[PDB]
This record gives C-alpha cells, structure tokens and sequence, in this order.
C-alpha cells in the first residue's frame, strides 16, 4: 500500500549537492503520477514544496527540484541554503487504497 | 500417450462438453429474454406487482427453457455414454477376459 | 494572503467529547469550492493523513479513522470541523487543516489525485493523560 | 491575437495494436470479456500532422503526440468557436492545467508561446485548475476523449519511447488508463490545438478485453479487424 | 356492496397498491380482487359549496390500511419528528377533511 | 420420502426428497452514518418558478429524502411510490416547472407541449412528480410574463436541452426571416388563464453512482459476518455471508461483478471495506431407509455440505437457523457425498446394499440391536 | 437456479409446479445410470485377484501395467500416466480467486462417483492379475 | 410497448421450433450413430473375415 | 429464419443470451458426427487395392 522506503538523514554540508529520494510500490510511484514532497521546519508548518514529481508551485526556488523516474522519487537540491535544514516528507497517491501514504522524513543536518 | 496430448481426446471432449453445457447454463443466466432487466431484484425494487409480475414470469420462462434443454441435452449425452459403457463391457467381457 | 486558523481544546482524558474547528481567514483562495483534509502529527514522528472531503461528500478515511469519528464542512460560514470524540490512547498529537488543490465551479467532477498546498499552524491535542 | 502561420499537406500512419482503454468502473479480472464500445479499429488510419488544423470531432478522438519536450500544450472543443456556443479549452500552462467551459471568442491560429488562444470569456460556467496533464523525440502522449451524453472522458498514458522518429508509431499493447471525467453539458463537433502529431477517430467496434490478476488489460483483439480475431 | 362518498380527485384510487388521500389512509382495496368498483357524480343530491360535514376523510394515518378494514379515529396526527404535546402546531394535523 | 413418492409404503433405497437451505439469522441494512434530514419546506412550498419552456434547478442534494410527507401539498415513474422509501443513490436532481390545465400531461416520459420544442422532460426518467393544482389559491389571469406557450418549432429537441430564440421558423417549402408564409409562423404567446398557474415539482434521482450519500429512513444496524445474514447495502437486498475480499478494488469502485449478471462484491458504506457476496450453504438432501416393511429408522444425506455447516444439535434446531423444518439424527459422519446424520459407521466392509457416493455405502445390519 | 434464494420468486415456481421434480427426477435418473454404466464396465470379477510376489512370467515384462506399490495411488505408470493426461473438471468434494466451480453459487453441484479412481483401479488390477495368472479360465 | 410484445411472442415461437428441430436431429443423429456403428462392425466381421 | 433478410433483430436476439450459440454448435457436431460415420465405415483400409 505504501511501501515507502526514505533515508532517516544526510549530510547537509552547505553549498553542496545533496540528493534524497523516496521509493515505493509500483501503484502509487510507478504510475508517474501525484507524488509530493514537504519542507517542515522545526515548530512550522510542513508547506508543500514540490509536486507533480518535478512541478514546483509559487515561491520555490530554482535549483532545487525533483527527478522522479519510475518507482523511486528522488529531490536533488543543488546549494543548500541555511533556512533549508529541515525535514523532507514524501506523499503519494495510491489506487488500491488511497491512504495518502506519507514517507518517514529525511531530517537533515548542517556541519 | 507422451508425445500426442490429443490421444485421450474422448475422455477430454466429455469433460469439455459437461463442463461446457454447466458454463453454457451459467452465462445463460445473464440473459434478459426481452424483459427489462435480468436482476429478479431490480425488477421486484423499482416496479409493483402488476408489472413485475410479467417481466419475472418472462425471466422466469427463460429459466425453464434453459433448464429443460440443459436436461435435454444430458439425456442425449446420457444415451451416447450409455452405448458406449456397453462397447466398453462388451469390449472388457470379449477381449481382456477371453 | 491565505492563512487557515485553527481551533480547539489541547487536553482531555479518554473518552471525552472535543471538536476542531478550521476557519478562512479571509482569502477568497482556498475559501469555498476546494477539496480539504486533516493532517495528524504525533511529537516526535512524521506526517501521516487522517481527513479528507472531496466537494459537498465523498469523504476518504484512513485506515485507523475509518469509522472512528466524522468530518464535516459549513461552507457558508467557511468551518472545517473534524469531530474528536472518544479518542484512543495514540491520538496524542498536533492535528493541522490544509487545503488539497483545486478550484472547481457549479458541477460535481471526478479527479483521481490528491494534494496538500496550505497549512494552519498546527494544534496540540493530549489523550495519554 | 491572430498570427499567419503556414498549411501542410497531411500525413498518414499506422495505429497496431494501440488505442484501447477501460470502457467501465467495474474491476473485472482474469477474465476475458466481451465489449460493444467505442474503439479505434486495428491498423487503421491514424492521420499525422507536423501546423494546428481544424479537425472534426466524430464522435471520439483517439489523440496522440510525439515529442521531445512541452509543445503541444492542449486542446479545444466546440461546435462553432466564435461568441455564440459554449466551448472548452484544456490548457497545460507549465506548472498548472486550466480547464474552462465558457463561450469564448477565439483567433484563427491558438498558440503558446505568451498567451494567444482566445479574446473573451464571458459567461464561464465551469472552471477546473489541476495537476497539469502533460507529464514525462522520446516521449510519447496518449488521450482518448469521449463525448457521452453529459460527459466529457479524457483517458491518458504517458510512454518513454525510443523509436525511428518518422512514420513510427511503436506496435504493441498500454492500456489507456482513465483521466477526468467532465461533467459538462456541452455538444462537441470539432476540435483544435495549441502549439509529431497524431489523430484517428473512435468507431463502436466488438471487443474482447484479456483481464490479468490485477485488473489491467495486457491484450485486446477485434473480431472486424480479422476472421482469426472473429 | 360497500358503499361510501368520496372526493372527485380520486375516483380511480380505489384499488390496491395506490396512495392517495382515500387509497392509504381510508380504504384499501385486496390485490386479490374480483367484482367491480362503481363511481357516479352526485350534483342531483349534494351539490354544495359548502363542505357536507356527514361525508368526511382522513389525511393522515399512523400505521397502513389493510383489504375491507374500518378505521375510525378522532386521534391529532403528528407529521413531524418533534412532539406533538396535544396541540397541533407545525407538522401535527387532524387528519380529518371534507369537501 | 412418503409424500414424495405419494405411498404409505416405502421401498427400499435411497431417495432424493427435498433441498437444505440455510436461514439468514440476522437482518442487517448497512447505509452510510449520516444525521442529516431533507428540508422538504423549500421543497414543496415556493412562491416563483422558472417557465414552462426554459426551467430550473433547484438541487436537493445530500438530503435524507422520506416519502410519508408527500401529501402535505400523485404520478409517479420509475419506481411505484411504495418503496422510494427504500432505495439508495448520491444525487437528487430538481427539474421543477410550472403548467397549464391542457399541458398537464404533456410533460411527461411519455405523452406534447412546448416542453417538447424548448426545454424537455426525459423519456427514460427515474425519477418521482408532484402534481400540484394550484387554480383555487394563486387566482390571477396572467401567471407570468415569462410564462408563454408554442405550438411547433423547425426541430424538437433533446431533454434539457435550451434554445429559447425568439424567430420564426419554418416547416414549409421556403425559409423566413421575419416573413409570413406557408408554414413561416410565430406562435410562442404568453398564458392567459381563466376561472391561475399550475405547478409541478420533480425529483429526479440518478444513476451510475459513486458512493451513496442519500439513503431512505431505515435505520442501519450492525455489521455481521461469517454467517448467513439477510442484508442490504445501499438498496442491494440479497442473503448470504459477507467474508473479505481480498480483491483490488480501485477506490471509486463500489460493486464486484461474476460471470453472471448479479454482483460477487459489494464495498461497505460506512468502514469502506471489500465483502464478498457468497450465498450460505445449501445442498441435497437424500433419505436412506432400508423400507417400511422393515422398519421405520432412516439415515439422512445432506449433499455436499460439511458437517458443521449442518445442524448436528437437535435439540437446539427449534429456533429455526434451517429451511429444514425439522432435525432428526444420532450419529453425525463427514462423507465426500456429504455430511451423513442417522448411520453409524463401521470399518468392517461389506457388500453395497445402499449407496452413498465416494466408495461408501449403507445398510440396516446387526450390531445386539437393528440399527 | 431460477430465483436469487433471497426472495418470493420461489411462491411463482409453485404456479408451475412438478417441473423441477421432473429434472431433479431425471438428473437422479441419469447420475444413477452413470454409476451402473461404471459397474458394469469395471465389476466384471467378484474376486479380486493378485500377483504372485515374483513377478517372473517367462520374460514378459508387466511392470508398465501392474500397479506400482511404492506410489500412494496404486496405480500403474500407465494408470499414472492417463490420469495426468486429463484436465479433470469435477467438482465431487465437500472443498470449498474464484475458478469455474463457482457455479456451485448458482445451484449448479457435481456429485461424487460412487466407485473412487483407487477402487476401479483395484478392479484393473484384479483383472490384470486373472488374465496373467489364469488366461480365459477366471 | 406493443410491437417488441408481440415481437417477443413470435420469435419465442420460431424458436421453440427450432430448438424442437435441433433435438429430433439429435435424437435421429444418435440413431444413425447406432446404425453406422453396426454397418462398421459389420463391415469389418463380415467383409475384413 | 428468426428475424429475417433485412430485419433489424440485434437489439432483440441479443436479448435472449448465446442460444444459436447452442444450436450452433449441436448441429456442426452433427455434421461431424456423421463425417465420422463415413469415415469409420468405408475407411478400414490402409491401402487402396
């Protein structure tokens, strides 16, 4: 139904690329279809951040986006920022159930 | 027997034709014959008893026509085993025991 | 400008009868003709969805909220409230409204995909208590 | 704003196997079922195009596109495209899709550039702002629209191919996953783009469906098509 | 030979499986019926204005007629869910009417 | 076996006599957890409405309809107006008009009016009217300035189709453009009643459903499973145990079909599960008796059948869980014939005196007693 | 097979009456021909007869046709072999995602034989040990 | 709603008559099967020896 | 024979289910049940003589 398999976290050394990813089952992912990717700072709200597997909405900046392919949804963030340590959630529509599957989070740490 | 699997056609072409006439009987069960629907209770909750009572004595008549050939058709099958279990035991009787 | 507030009691005991109640703040985007849902957070874990209403019906729950409480919409008075009633012992948690995607005018469509865009702050509820 | 552009003879190709989509909501599975439907026939005519002509809409229009990256970025239905019908424009505009059911005023030649699809819509009476259906000359688009009495079905699928790029619509089998499905009250008798190229028409054909243990179809045969497929 | 005296509305309501205002709350007719049912304009005899208050109905009934019954009540109806309370107000009626 | 075989006497054998069937125990009816009431009020009673030839929609929707308050205020198509009551779908669509005293039964599935050439009734309609005479109480000439009558166009139209141009059109041998001539005539004019508008309220309800919203007033009950209950989901009556699926259904599905025409699974309204549609136990039944002649102890066959799917108990079958009105039998033996009650059995074999099915036979011998 | 069983389709049959006894009488009929055409054939011997332990016949080689004793079917390769060959469709058990026997649903039942494939293959048996051991005179 | 009523009434007809035909073909195909069986075993005790 | 040369009869056929499916298929096994007859008659032998 979810199968959702997320990195606990990475290195966040900043101005370098850091590339996450999230993969599921091939009836949510595999479709090519409604995966979306969440910013929740610390004692903020989780604001969408990415979705449409690439499509970024208002005020997202650019280099920084996603490159889902299949199965696996993957975000590459090229120059990571200091308002960017926070923790990354996946959600993906699925059809045999529609839970709306959420990922366990990628916090990231700067050094 | 190995090399040719349509050795034991008469044995596969009986469990074919009872097996056949059985889905047959089934797929004649979603049938309409020419009443407004095939479901008993659709036509019992949308329609009163004036009118569902003609459309289910029309499925109902359909019922008993494919009933009455399905037993029809086994009868005839019946007759066909029949002659040839008496080959068979003519067959037995004459060749294996003398 | 589309803020969401929300509103709601942050402690009960077991079985005990609370509602959250979310609001518009005033913005005509995500006010009226907009698909909606509840997001429950518990502290120290991930985002897992609990709510969802789709136009005036064809609400989705989850697995654990199947038939464990109700949701509804006022849109006139533009109040999303999610019943808490009776909650079990793993509810404790920061519960947050956000709107899906989604403008739709006059009909009843039929869109197989889902969004979360906006989000409240986010509301503290204690049941372990 | 009307633009000059310049008219091309059309082209003609191949269809194979391609073109069949899930005629119900009922799951059905490993089965074999018959359907009576609106189907486009095997290896029929499937009119190809490099400009944006204005084509007929006869009664279901199977629509395909084969291109590198966002070209053709959507669509428009109607009967009579000036101010005196309603008619719906589908636009796949970068990061959003616009739905809208109006009345509209159109140019001679929509295209995207800027946007220069129409002059006015007044009276819009139905609106659907989305996930953008355009997604992935290596990709390759599938649509199905069907115009049902009160409905309007668009049914998709989106295929990373690698083929010659000439006269190459790739054989095999994809079923055509459902879309949206349009409460719109509107009559649809023509149709146009916004700026390869592929349109056939939909004809209600005999059908029979192979459903596998997951309820998707992975073969489709047409008894018209041959007296084998009978 | 059941005679009674009926509205105009409903001179073929006298049959079973109808509703109406004699078919479901004053008379029901047997779905194994055989005989005949007689109707006629009585403008010779009671042609009023006025209401002839010896020929009554009733509106309303609380459980459903059976074939050949009689069912006499001076009882109010209540219509709606909330309680009547005696005195009929917003959905609760005397079901009883006339001409 | 003796009204069977219409005798006072029994021979010998084994005879097929009747058929065990299985009650259902419990009587549910699952709809969907909904509180809400239908506000009939803006139903029946309003005091503007839309014309005879271009009406509107006032959509009653996610409202729990009941049919007892209809005559507050008839033809009905469709369903007969008994068991509206009971019947379960998402939408109610309003397609309420106004008419005239000669147009009461021209808008209609069946039977002539400008309805026909303007804005039109469907002919296949699910849906439940109200025939409303409202002469004697709104008492006026003119019903509206906007109410007017026609008596043919070029073409008819389609249901809920609108065209409501106001030119002359022609069913003669020429066209017109505001001329006068064979068949080049006008006739839309607007109503004068004499001794008064009529009005007609419309529920349509639909088809092709998602999920119910709308249900009647019956009051749903638990969910059971595992046993033969008699149930209802959402207007599907049937009778049968409601296991899981395991099947894949797609969230906007809501009913899994056989190879027949009936359905195999149905989505739960309210906890959004799959249950299989499985009809409870049945097979056979054949009483073997050695013949009364000889005595009057018989063993009973239930064919194809387990022998917990059977009652075994008694003593305890008075509470009627069978169609089998009675419940006689000692000694209970699982055969693939089916489950045996009344023969004992042993592992001495003999030769067939009774058969059975699967290799096993009966027979009335001596045990030392006659059993 | 004519009404849902959910139902008072079942108060209309009766208007018909002693047609479905009729079927029920003749199915009946041909079930119980079926089990004689079987003993027919098959019970040709009313003793069963076995092989001697050696089985040396004069250099003709049996052991194609004997029943093998280290299978649980006790059946000959032969046997074993024609059994594979069958896609049986029988349904004669008490067993009960769905395959063709799901028509049971509709009231449509197998019965059961009443001769098992391991009794007529004792008869086969039996009349294989007499035609070796004894030639025409069993 | 008159017409496929009497529609109804004439195909059912002609096709109880040709379910009526399709059974005595059976019924003599069965008879025929008989006698060509016998002609076959006649054929091959009598001709072949 | 049912519906007729030109008769539109697939809208009322169509409602009785596969029954000329059926007769069909009894009478091509008819017709090969009696090719067969021939055939095991007259075709005992291997060679023409």
């Amino acid at each position: 139904q979810s199968a959702l398999t997320q990195p606990p976290s990475v290195s966040g050394a900043p101005g370098q690329r850091v590339a996450i990813s999230c993969t599921g089952s091939s009836a949510n992912i595999g479709t090519a279809d409604d995966v979306h990717w969440y910013q929740q700072l610390p004692r903020t709200a989780p604001k969408l951040l990415i979705y449409g597997n690439n499509n970024r909405p208002s005020g997202v900046p650019d280099r920084f986006s996603g490159s889902q392919s299949g199965t696996s949804a993957s975000l590459v963030i090229t120059g990571l920022q200091p308002e960017d340590e926070a923790d990354y959630f996946c959600q993906s529509y699925d059809s045999s159930l529609s839970g709306y599957v959420f990922g366990t989070g990628t916090k990231v740490t700067v050094l | 027997l190995s090399s040719t699997p349509s050795a034991l056609g008469k044995l596969q072409d009986v469990v074919n034709h009872n097996a056949q006439a059985l889905n047959t009987l089934v797929k004649q069960l979603s049938s309409k014959f020419g009443a407004i629907s095939s479901v008993l209770n659709d036509i019992f909750s949308r329609l009163d008893p004036p009118e569902a009572e003609v459309q289910i004595d029309r499925l109902i008549t359909g019922r008993l026509q494919s009933l009455q050939t399905y037993v029809t058709q086994q009868l005839i099958r019946a007759a066909e085993i029949r002659a040839s279990a008496n080959l068979a035991a003519t067959k037995m009787s004459e060749c294996v025991l003398g | 400008q589309v803020q969401l507030q929300e509103s709601g009691p942050g402690l009960v005991k077991p079985s005990e009868t609370l509602s959250l109640t979310c609001t518009v703040s005033g913005g005509s985007i995500s006010s009226r003709s907009y698909y909606w849902g509840w997001i429950r957070q518990p502290p120290g874990k991930g985002l897992e969805w609990i709510g969802s209403i789709y136009y005036s019906g064809s609400t989705y729950y989850n697995p654990s909220l199947k038939s464990r409480v109700t949701i509804s919409v006022d849109t006139s008075k533009n109040q999303f409230s999610l019943k808490m009633n009776s909650m079990t012992a793993a509810d404790t948690a920061v519960y947050y409204c956000a709107r899906l995607r989604g403008d739709e005018i006059y009909y009843e469509s039929s869109g197989y995909y889902s969004y979360f865009d906006y989000w409240g702050q986010g509301t503290l509820v204690t049941v372990s208590s | 704003n009307l633009t000059t552009r310049t008219q091309l003879p059309p082209a003609y190709t191949n269809s194979f196997t391609r073109g069949v989509y899930y005629p119900d909501k009922v799951f059905r599975s490993s089965v074999l079922h018959s359907t009576q439907d609106l189907f486009l026939p095997f290896f029929s005519n499937v009119t190809w195009f490099h400009d944006n002509p204005v084509l007929p809409f006869n009664d279901g229009v199977y629509f395909a596109s084969i291109e590198k990256s966002n070209i053709i970025r959507g669509w428009i239905f109607g009967t009579t495209l000036d101010s005196k019908t309603q008619s719906l424009l589908i636009v796949n505009n970068a990061t959003n899709v616009v739905i809208k059911v109006c009345e509209f005023q159109f140019c001679n030649d929509p295209f995207l550039d800027e946007f220069r699809v129409y002059s006015s819509a007044n009276n819009c009476t139905f609106e659907y702002v989305s996930q953008p259906f355009l997604m992935d000359f290596k990709n390759l688009r599938e649509f199905v629209f069907k115009n049902i009495d009160g409905y309007f079905k668009i049914y998709s699928k989106h295929t990373p191919i690698l083929v010659r790029e000439p006269e190459d619509l790739p054989q095999g089998f994809s079923a055509l996953e459902p879309l949206v499905d349009l409460p719109i009250g509107i009559n649809i008798t023509r149709f146009q783009t916004l700026l390869a190229y592929y349109v056939g028409y939909l004809q209600p054909r005999t059908f029979l469906l192979k459903y596998n243990e997951n309820g998707t179809i992975t073969d489709a045969v047409d008894c018209a098509l041959d007296p084998l497929s009978e | 030979a059941d005679s009674f005296v009926i509205r105009g509305d409903e001179v073929r309501q006298i049959a079973p499986g109808q509703t109406g205002n004699i078919a479901d709350y004053n008379y029901k007719l047997p779905d194994d019926f055989t005989g005949c049912v007689i109707a006629w304009n009585s403008n010779k005899l009671d042609s009023k204005v006025s209401g002839n208050y010896n020929y009554l109905y009733r509106l309303f009934r609380k459980s459903n007629l059976k074939p050949f019954e009689r069912d006499i009540s001076t009882e109010i109806y209540q219509a709606g869910n909330k309680p009547c309370n005696g005195v009929a107000g917003f959905n609760c009626y005397f079901p009883l009417r006339s001409y | 076996t003796k009204c069977t075989l219409k005798s006072f006497t029994v021979e010998k054998g084994i005879y097929q006599t009747s058929n065990f069937r299985v009650q259902p125990t419990e009587s549910i009816v699952r709809f969907p957890n909904i509180t809400n009431l239908c506000p009939f009020d803006e139903v029946f009673n309003a005091t503007r409405f839309a014309s005879v030839y271009a009406w509107n929609r006032k959509r009653i929707s996610n409202c729990v309809a009941d049919y007892s308050v209809l005559y507050n205020l008839f033809k009905c198509y469709g369903v007969s107006p008994t068991k509206l009551n009971d019947l379960c779908f998402t939408n109610v669509y309003a397609d309420s008009f106004v008419i005239r005293g000669d147009e009461v039964r021209q808008i209609a599935p069946g039977q002539g009016n400008i309805a026909d050439y303007n804005y039109k009734l469907p002919d296949d309609f699910t849906g439940c009217v109200i025939a409303w005479n409202s002469n004697k109480l709104d008492s006026k000439v003119s019903g509206n300035y906007n109410y007017l009558y026609r008596l043919f166009r070029k073409s008819n139209l389609k249901p809920f189709e609108r065209d409501i141009s106001t030119e002359i059109y022609q069913a003669g041998n020429k066209p017109c453009n505001g001329v006068a001539g064979f068949n080049c005539y006008f006739p839309l004019r607007s109503y004068s009643f004499r001794p008064q508008p009529y009005r007609v309220v419309v529920l349509s309800f639909e088809l092709l459903h998602a999920p119910a919203t709308v249900c009647g007033p019956k009051k749903s009950t638990n969910l059971v499973k595992n046993k033969c209950v008699n149930f209802n989901f959402n207007g599907l009556k049937g009778t049968g145990v409601l296991t899981e699926s395991n099947k894949k259904f797609l969230p906007f599905q809501q009913f899994g079909r056989d190879i027949a025409d009936t359905t195999d699974a149905v989505r739960d309204p309210q906890t959004l599960e799959i249950l299989d549609i499985t009809p409870c136990s049945f097979g056979g039944v054949s009483v073997i008796t050695p013949g009364t002649n000889t005595s009057n102890q018989v063993a009973v066959l239930y064919q194809g059948v387990n022998c917990t799917e059977v009652p075994v108990a008694i003593h305890a079958d008075q509470l009627t869980p069978t169609w089998r009105v009675y419940s006689t039998g000692s000694n209970v033996f699982q055969t693939r014939a089916g489950c045996l009650i009344g023969a004992e059995y042993v592992n001495n074999s003999y030769e067939c005196d009774i058969p059975i099915g699967a290799g096993i036979c009966a027979s009335y011998q001596t045990q030392a007693s006659q059993s | 097979y004519i009404c849902g069983d959910s139902t008072e389709c079942s108060n209309l049959l009766l208007q018909y009456g002693s047609f479905c006894t009729q079927l029920k009488r003749a199915l009946t009929g041909i079930a119980v021909e079926q089990d004689k055409n079987t003993q027919e054939v098959f019970a040709q011997v009313k003793q069963i007869y076995k092989t001697p332990p050696i089985k040396y016949f004069g250099g003709f080689n049996f052991s194609q046709i004997l029943p093998d004793p280290s299978k649980p079917s006790k059946r000959s390769p032969i046997e074993d072999l024609l059994f594979n060959k069958v896609t049986l469709a029988d349904a004669g058990f008490i067993k009960q995602r769905d395959l063709i026997c799901a028509q049971k649903f509709k009231g449509l039942t197998v019965l059961p034989p009443l001769l098992t494939d391991e009794m007529i293959a004792q008869y086969t048996s039996a009349l294989l040990a007499g035609t070796i051991t004894s030639g025409w005179t069993f």
